[PDB]
């Protein structure tokens, strides 16, 4: 299983980007999927993840700003990131804890990162 | 089955 | 963007070797760059990476003996390796997590590896 | 160094095929050698490699059906491919990470590919 | 400005 | 020496 991130780019405050993270490969089930932030010289930290509850849980820094959503036939996720600001910009990484078809061991995956700039 | 983010 | 390595070789313990890695192709920004290694049979592991921060992290096993440096204009990074031990014998792999010029998706690159043998 | 592939072809589900790859030119040490495949529309994936420890590593999909072996003197590697299924249809590529007896840098080499079709 | 590893 | 895949 492999993750390609898409979207991301360059805008100024009150701007919008929309992140695709698309998973190839077989998947029976999703323990967690989501995005993390990493600001230069700081701890990476959690932003938006769906647990298998269905209980989406946002970081404080998220208001109604960012909007998680999914497309299960196409094995893709999305975060609509409205009203972007400079004080939030960072590297943004897709995140998967997933169960492939023929196994019962979950496995963590990270996307290569996505530059979000302002 | 419902929708694999949950049977 | 390609990554080319030079250096490595055979030295007796206590001795010194330099590694270099040159990125051909356009680079708007750098997230991490540096070095991993793999001894035959073992698993790949981090040696020394610089992060976007600017921070340089060395493996527990480096103990001040290796020094990271880099030439932004020549797009080159260096690892000066001193007080080499036989247990540092491994293939060393240059590594980058980089934005090419226009793109906004970081991708990873690996150099093709360099042999470093420390014997007697 | 050049790589030349033989084998490949067309068989029915349940059937067998064999791939071989020969290297030409001088080789001091082999870091990795094996096979990769790429179905049309799809990403390329590891099939079976040996690393320098001697450990042979098979992708999840193999499930014991394909057998790697090697003949150092002929500088040839071999994949015996039994119990084939339609999902194994692809172009298979010989692969090597080799140290050219010259230097200490490793050079990656791909073969040109071999068609494996599994239908009806 | 310092050196793209980062202004 | 055993055999280049490694001695």
């Amino acid at each position: 299983v492999t993750l390609k991130e898409s979207g991301g780019g360059l805008v100024q405050p009150g701007g919008s980007l929309r992140l695709s993270c698309a998973a190839s490969g077989g998947i029976s089930r999703v323990n967690v999927a989501g995005w993390y932030r990493q600001a230069p010289g700081q701890q990476r930290e959690m932003v938006a993840v769906i647990r298998s509850g269905g209980r989406i849980n946002y970081a404080d820094f998220v208001k109604g700003r960012f909007t998680f959503s999914r497309d299960d036939a196409k094995q893709t996720i999305y975060l609509q990131m409205d009203n972007l600001k400079s004080e939030d910009t960072a590297v943004y990484y897709c995140y998967g804890s997933l169960l492939e078809t023929g196994t019962f061991q979950y496995r963590e995956y990270w996307g290569q990162g996505t530059q979000v700039t302002s | 089955x419902l929708x694999r983010x949950x049977a």
